[PDB]
């Protein structure tokens, strides 16, 4: 029952998915099956060299970057890097979603009928199903999350699709629980994509033809299978060793030196992988642990084990029927939940070094959780909130009552309030820089960026401290040594907080912040994107003739209303009599002085 | 003018004399409380307790306008930010009532302000054995010897306000029946040189010395041993080679010395001579850089009670012989940035009662301080609160106060 | 923690570079010539193994000639290299052929066997230790090369951060790399391999201890070429082989289990004293310390805590340059007259202590390698230096003896400032925008020391004998400083303090003008 408790899929659903996948062999493109209130889509597997490695691809691995418009959530929120997926699988998916196939209409009709959607497939086609699930997660679930709209992805021996960025994006959105992948102990198909194309290009067509269940009459060449297995195992061993060395943070200088001389596959497991053996069922939820188990399970033990492993690996690709039929006669164990994993790994054939590596990978997650707990405890301290309360409720009201904006006061003054504000700003900047470094070094859970409280705290800190940082930057005349503040002076933490806030507020809609900005709109590294950076723009625009730059002024005037409405800037302090912005606007010639749209906000 | 006169009519004659004294004392400057108490002690013979009681009684009115006064922490603490300022109208008042007698002026000899001239009322009467219980002379570029003869057969207190760089000393002390207080104040921006210091050795009855910002003359055996001097306070002075030399025994020259203060003085890398005095009772060093370690000869002193070490950076470590002091009641270390660890046997000080280590980057408190039964008050930072409460668990009477760091810009003004 | 020496060895073995280098070395030995060829986009250069050559003589690195080592240190302990290796490298003219055949290459791997391996290591050292880093990356993989070098050379290589590009594979049975004078010091990562696996050691002391214990071991062999061939052949297939790894009784501890597995991989049982000593050496190879990745993040808190000292220094500078006397903050600190000077001295001492602690932590290797490449740390170090170096110069000159003219740029500059300058050397090219006004702080932190030296030279010229030739020579040595100061002033790269009416620079300029007018030299 624990399998149903964890994965959320019953044995009957697994049997129906396997039956649909088997039936999809005869059918073309996709096959739709309606069982009760469940709609299952099975994608037809394809067995050809071009279906795994794209002929047009020039890289050593058939990987291409995703499109931001198509998959806005499949990227890193902070770094901004997009994920990479297989080119052939992406092309097959794009052909599937073509309007001529009527797949979109069927999906819409099934969604409107309030029926659960299950995506299933076998071999490479099954991998395509995973992409389809992501498509669903980018079309309906993200628009309005609901229990009835929760999808289900089931794959049987599907090869790896996404890289580490793909897995991180799946984990951050809490979508990894909807993917279940059944992989045999000796299955070789999931390990195919972990090898370079040049090593196995000669032997790929023969192995792919042999693996085809439709036409198994082809003559078996043991030498070719042995060479293919040897190359795949060597590449998998190299990839796993490098990954486990990098994860533990050891030999970093040696790894950095050797990275340039090595070309390794970037594909990483994504989803809940469950390993099937003769009488046990083990499910793993950690990508590094899944990769280590995938490498270590397919190993020999003695001479009798050899000379038969490649044949068993070839045969096991069509042995999922026995596992599906005999699902209820095998024990189910969770590797992460269990405390003692020695017996399970010994039963599955993992060696001692594999056990140690799996244990280290599991302990890495616990260390990350402990770091997140420590960060939360530090954040929830009384003094951290006291500093922000003092900044918001004492310095700003006093400056406003002093007829001078607090930005201008921080720019030039000689009072103890400025010194205290600078000290508090330095302390807050140090704390946030420590948090940003911890996040950058991949030592925090993927869900940390998804926390609403953290996003709100970061947004408040930015909106309260960024003008002070700009004033400090422009007070010491640092803009004449490096350049504009937004070019090479803006701290990374503010950019990360702004990107997180924009993603949080734009995820229900679907557009990237750039689209919204450009749609609303020389503007290279401009200040019209961030409300808190408006002061910096005033620094750049002032001291220049009106004729040279005019469009930036108009853009600033247009965005000022939105910034005021959203609370990015306060009209009481930035429109003060002694503010530098008022003086700059006074110096502006009479034409724009009379054509400005905020007259009611300035003229008394 | 009338209101404070009426108040003076209501004051006791002793407190009236004290009010006149402080009021006629030089204005527009910060006057330490210790000097004022010493002046009252040697003038009215009221002793320190009654002097402090009088100060507290007079603190109610505006004639003794108080300052921050952080001395409320304990009574064993010294003087720091405790200066008292008075109004110039009160100064003129105290100068008014019977204080311009031509020849006699039985008390309160004053000078309204620094000038290269002397008061014509007393200048004309050169031959005047005037009773001079209180003398305060303010002189700028003019010579200290003056142009007449102050015999002063009954003088008790002498205060001088000085200036310029090259200067001499008057021969008045040579023709002096008795004297107890001698204060020299220099307001220049550069060290001031003094000439003719042998005349000051004529009288040994002096009990307090308040030199400041000057070239401390080197001690010599020809100097008469001051058997009554008790206080030597040097602030912003120039030790140069006066205290560096060790040929002459300072204990023989100053056997009654009990309190020595060195503040804001550089070029003081040698302290063996200071520790060589066996009569030392309260030693305080404040803001003295260029000091590596204290000399390992403090075991000679067996009566030292206070070891205030305010500021004094670049101090590598505390001496191991400090624990041998039998009556070290008070230890004060503040603003130290080079101290990393206390002595291992620091807890053997059975006479220790209060210790201050504010803004001190201490690494680890030794377990020996767990035996500090007599320790009562600890003023430290929040970092050491845990290992001070660990001591407080053993001794319930221990009280720990966390000193908050206040950010002020008042230091920039000075 | 976690034992990873065996993991590092397995990572190194699993790469195709091992087999490619072995094949290249075998081909070079068979052909008896330097073989340069491209395999899988990587240019392998294999140096043939030479013999009938004696080793042991130490002469040192060349000082004058075609070959040079600018990156190598030149302190009191002079780095030394084997005379035979240098002579063979000079005779074979490897440099010319290598630079001719490596034009346009991106990845270069130099390899050799025994003396060939030593020659390959020397060639890689010559390539890396140049005026500028080579356009291509190098990786010297040696197969049982004899020990060469010295303690000074190894220390300089470790300081230069160049040991990561050298790897040596030494069998547990050969005697050629283990038979050398005690003056020789190993350098770079060393791989100890055997029929059941390998281990990697990246510590000179650990490698020396392993060599010593292997020397004390009774088991030794004379034929090592066939042993190396068998070892590489059986290690290239370790991926397709899973062993029991029984290790006797498996300890219930991650570190203990890892150490036991590493010991077992070398063919040493846990019963003989040799196995126990090997286990002790492996345990002592890795030290216990807080994770550098967490320490780098944690450093921001103490940086923020020390920042108020810099804020106080900034406020003091503003007050000094806003004063009526207009003496400049440098001269104000040079003349101890107010308590604010003492407070600023305390803040400067605290900042110097914090930065010295940071530098010591960096040099201890308690932080990641790219710690100094961080933009934030570089900018913070620059901001601290530009504000604290004049204060340190003023303090040194105030405490400087009258007749001890050691100055600040003649061996008295603290090493922390040199490390800060080395970090700033990686800053991108600054923009050439014209400054509208004077900068807040002087760009050159050594301006005050040069000004003091120029003032001393001018005073010496003014107060001396007639000696017209001496005056001409002193003026010739002085006028470069005047030209540099004029260029700095015209570029507006100096703060207002140097432009004060009563500043030291103005007094020096007035004195120079008066001297020129009095005596009449041109220009
Ligand atoms: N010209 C400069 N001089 C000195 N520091 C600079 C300069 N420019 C940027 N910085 C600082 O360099 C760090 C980059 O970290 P970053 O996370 O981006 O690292 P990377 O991800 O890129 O590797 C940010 O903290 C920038 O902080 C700005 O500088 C002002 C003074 O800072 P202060 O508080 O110390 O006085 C602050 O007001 C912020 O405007």
């Amino acid at each position: 029952m624990a399998f149903e408790a964890l994965t959320g899929i019953n044995g009957d659903l697994i049997t129906r998915s396997w039956s649909a996948s088997k039936q999809a062999y005869l059918t073309e493109r996709y096959h739709k099956e309606e069982a009760g209130a469940v709609v299952i889509f099975a994608f037809q597997p394809s067995f050809s060299e071009k279906d795994f490695f794209d002929p047009d691809n020039k890289s050593s691995f058939g990987e291409i970057k995703l499109n931001r418009v198509q998959f806005p959530c499949m990227r890193k929120i902070g770094k901004g890097d997009v994920a990479t997926v297989n080119e052939a699988f992406l092309k097959n998916l794009e052909a599937i979603i073509d309007p001529r196939t009527s797949f979109q209409a069927s999906v819409e009709m099934a969604v409107r009928s309030r029926k659960q959607i299950v995506f299933t497939g076998h071999s490479s086609g099954g991998a395509t199903a995973i992409l389809a699930t992501v498509w669903y997660l980018e079309k309906y679930f993200i628009r309005n999350p609901n229990v009835y709209l929760e999808p289900r992805c089931v794959t049987f021996g599907a090869p790896l699709v996404g890289d580490s960025i793909f897995s991180h994006a799946l984990g951050r959105e809490k979508w990894s629980r909807f993917f279940v992948n059944f992989v045999s102990r000796f299955d070789i198909v999931p390990r195919i994509m972990l090898a370079r194309k040049a090593s196995v290009e000669e032997t790929l067509p023969h192995v792919l033809a042999q693996l085809d269940p439709r036409k198994s009459s082809v003559q078996e060449s043991e030498q070719r299978i042995t060479e293919f297995y040897t190359r795949v195992m060597r590449d998998t061993s190299t990839v796993a060793n490098q990954a486990v060395c990098e994860l533990t943070g050891s030999a970093e200088a040696f790894l950095e030196t050797l990275s340039s001389f090595l070309e390794l596959s970037p594909y990483r497991p994504a989803g809940t992988f469950v390993f099937s053996t003769e009488k046990r069922l083990v499910a793993v939820n950690n990508s590094d642990a899944i990769l280590q188990m995938l490498f270590y399970t397919s190993q020999a033990s003695d001479e009798q084990e050899w000379s038969l492993i490649p044949f068993r690996s070839i045969r096991d690709h069509h042995s999922y029927e026995e596992l599906v039929q005999s699902m209820g006669k095998k024990l189910f164990n969770h590797l992460d939940g269990e405390n003692s994993i020695e017996s399970t790994l010994n039963d599955l054939g993992v060696s001692t070094r594999g056990r140690q590596y799996v244990q280290a990978a599991l302990e890495e997650e616990k260390k990350r959780v402990e770091n997140q707990k420590k960060i939360i405890q530090v954040i929830e301290q009384e003094r951290f909130l006291k500093k922000l309360a003092w900044i918001e409720d004492e310095y700003k009201p006093k400056c406003q009552a002093h007829k001078n904006g607090y930005y201008d006061s921080f720019k030039v003054s000689n009072e103890e309030n400025d010194f205290k504000a600078n000290v508090k700003r330095a302390e807050l900047a140090g704390v946030f820089d420590e948090v940003l470094g911890l996040m950058k070094k991949c030592q925090l859970p993927d869900e940390f960026e998804g926390d609403i409280d953290w996003i709100k705290l970061a947004t408040r800190y930015r909106r309260l401290v960024e003008p002070l940082d700009i004033a400090n930057y422009h007070r010491h005349l640092k803009n004449e040594d490096t350049g504009p503040y937004m070019k090479r002076g803006r701290p990374t933490r503010y950019i990360y907080a702004q990107r997180g806030y924009e993603h949080y507020i734009l995820k229900p809609n679907g557009m990237i912040a750039e689209d919204v900005f450009w749609n609303k709109v020389t503007l290279k590294n401009s200040g019209s994107e961030c409300g808190s950076c408006f002061w910096a723009e005033v620094e750049e625009l002032k001291g220049k003739p009106y004729e040279e730059v005019e469009v930036r002024v108009k853009t600033l005037e247009g965005m000022l209303g939105e910034w005021i409405t959203d609370g990015e800037v306060d009209d009481k302090e930035i429109f003060l009599e002694g503010s530098t912005f008022r003086k700059w606007w006074i110096t502006l010639p009479k034409n724009h002085k009379s054509h400005s749209p905020l007259r009611d906000y300035m003229m008394d | 003018f009338a209101h404070m006169e009426e108040s003076l009519e209501n004051l006791d004659p002793k407190i009236r004399d004290c009010f006149l004294d402080m009021g006629a004392f030089p204005e527009d400057k910060k006057i330490p409380l210790d000097l004022l108490t010493s002046v009252w002690v040697e003038r009215h013979d009221i002793d320190e307790e009654t002097a402090f009681s009088f100060v507290l009684r007079l603190a109610d009115k505006n004639l003794l306008t108080i300052v921050n006064n952080p001395r409320f922490g304990d009574v064993h603490i010294g003087y720091y930010d405790v200066f008292v300022t008075q109004h110039d109208v009160l100064r003129d008042l105290a100068l008014h009532m019977s204080n311009r007698v031509d020849v006699n002026r039985r008390e309160r000899l004053l000078m309204p302000k620094t000038e290269p001239v002397l008061p014509r009322e007393w200048e004309k009467n050169k031959d005047e054995p005037f009773d001079a219980k209180i003398v305060s002379l303010h002189t700028g570029e003019m010579d200290e010897m003056n142009w007449f003869d102050m015999d002063l057969p009954k003088a008790e207190v002498l205060i001088l306000n000085f200036s310029s760089d090259n200067y001499v000393l008057p021969p008045f002390i040579g023709k002096m029946s008795r004297l107890r207080v001698l204060v020299i104040i220099n307001n220049g921006m550069s060290p001031a040189r003094l000439h003719g210091f042998s005349i000051f050795a004529n009288l040994a009855k002096l009990r307090s010395l308040w030199l400041k910002r000057v070239h401390v003359p080197e001690l010599t055996s020809c100097t008469i041993p001051l058997k009554n001097l008790h206080k030597i306070h040097l602030i912003f002075c120039k030790v140069k080679n006066s205290f560096v030399q060790t040929s002459f025994d300072i204990s023989k020259i100053f056997p009654s010395l009990s309190d020595l203060t060195i503040d804001h003085c550089d070029d003081l890398l040698e302290l063996k001579s200071i520790f060589g005095i066996t009569s030392l009772n309260s030693l305080s060093i404040t803001n003295c850089p260029r000091i590596l370690e204290l000399p390992k000869n403090l075991s000679n002193v067996q009566s030292l009670e206070r070891l205030r070490l305010y500021a004094c950076p670049e101090l590598i470590s505390l001496p191991v012989e400090v624990c041998e002091l039998p009556c070290l009641k008070y230890v004060d270390i503040s603003q130290c940035v080079s101290l990393v660890s206390l002595p291992e046997k620091f807890g053997k000080l059975g006479s220790l009662e209060k210790i201050d280590m504010r803004e001190c980057s201490l690494l680890g408190l030794p377990s020996s301080v767990a035996a500090l039964v007599s320790l009562r008050h600890v003023i430290c930072d929040e970092e050491t609160s845990s290992m001070w409460e660990m001591v407080k668990k053993v001794v319930p009477e221990l009280c720990i106060e966390v000193a908050k760091k206040c950010f002020t810009v008042d230091w920039l003004d000075d | 923690r976690f034992e990873t020496s065996e993991l590092q060895a397995s990572v190194m073995i699993s790469t195709p570079l091992f087999t490619d280098s072995w094949s290249s070395c075998n081909t070079a030995n068979c052909n008896g010539s330097i073989k340069i060829h491209d395999i899988a986009g990587i240019t392998y250069v294999a140096i043939p193994a030479v013999s009938m050559i004696q080793l042991g003589n130490l002469v040192g690195l060349p000082v004058t000639g075609d070959v040079l080592f600018p990156g190598l240190s030149s302190d009191e302990p002079l780095p030394m290299v084997d005379a035979a290796i240098l002579k063979l490298f000079l005779q074979l003219k490897i440099k010319e052929g290598l630079e001719l055949e490596l034009l346009g290459k991106k990845l270069v791997v130099i390899t050799g066997h025994s003396t060939g391996g030593a020659l390959a290591a020397f060639t890689a050292l010559w390539l890396l230790s140049q005026s500028s880093p080579p356009s291509f990356r190098v990786f010297c993989i040696t197969f049982g090369s004899p020990l060469l070098g010295n303690q000074s050379l190894s220390t300089s290589i470790s300081r230069s951060r160049l040991a990561h590009n050298f790897c040596h594979v030494v069998s547990i049975h050969d005697l050629v790399p283990r038979s050398s004078n005690e003056q020789f010091w190993p350098f770079g990562t060393y791989l100890f391999c055997s029929d059941k696996g390998g281990v990697c050691l990246d510590n000179a002391g650990s490698v020396r201890l392993m060599f010593n214990i292997l020397n004390t071991t009774a088991t030794q062999n004379t034929e090592e070429h066939q042993r190396y061939g068998h070892y590489v052949f059986t290690l290239s297939h370790m991926f397709l082989k899973s062993r029991s790894f029984l290790g006797g009784s498996i300890p219930d501890n991650s570190y203990q289990a890892g150490v036991a597995l590493a010991v077992e991989a070398l063919g040493f049982s846990n019963d003989d004293t040799s196995g126990v000593l090997v286990k002790e050496c492996i345990e002592t190879a890795t030290r216990i310390v807080r994770a550098p990745i967490l320490r780098s993040a944690e450093l921001a808190n103490e940086l923020a805590s020390v920042l108020p000292a810099r804020l106080e220094i900034q406020w003091y500078k503003d007050r000094c340059d806003a004063s009526e006397e207009q003496l400049g903050y440098y001269d104000f600190f040079k003349r101890y007259s107010l308590k604010r000077d003492f407070k600023v001295n305390m803040s400067r001492i605290r900042l110097a202590k914090f930065w010295d602690t940071v530098i010591k932590m960096v040099e201890t290797n308690e932080l990641p390698f790219d710690f100094h490449l961080g933009k934030k740390w570089i900018y913070a170090s620059q901001f601290y230096q530009l504000l604290a170096e004049p204060l340190d110069i003023a303090n040194f000159y105030k405490n400087r003896d009258i007749k001890t003219g050691g100055h600040y740029l003649e061996g008295n500059r603290p090493k922390r400032y040199e490390v800060i300058d080395k970090w700033q050397k990686g800053v991108k090219v600054p923009e050439e925008c014209v400054r509208s006004r004077y900068a807040s702080t002087t760009q050159d932190t050594c301006f005050w020391a040069k000004l003091e030296q120029a003032k001393e030279w001018l005073d010496e010229a003014r107060k001396e004998s007639s000696d017209p030739q001496r005056r001409s020579l002193l003026r010739e040595k002085i006028v470069p400083f005047e030209s540099y100061a004029n260029t700095l002033v015209t570029k507006k790269e100096v703060s207002l303090d140097v432009k004060a009416k009563n500043s030291s620079y103005s007094v020096w300029e007035a004195n120079l003008k008066e001297f020129k007018c009095k005596m009449g030299y041109e220009n």
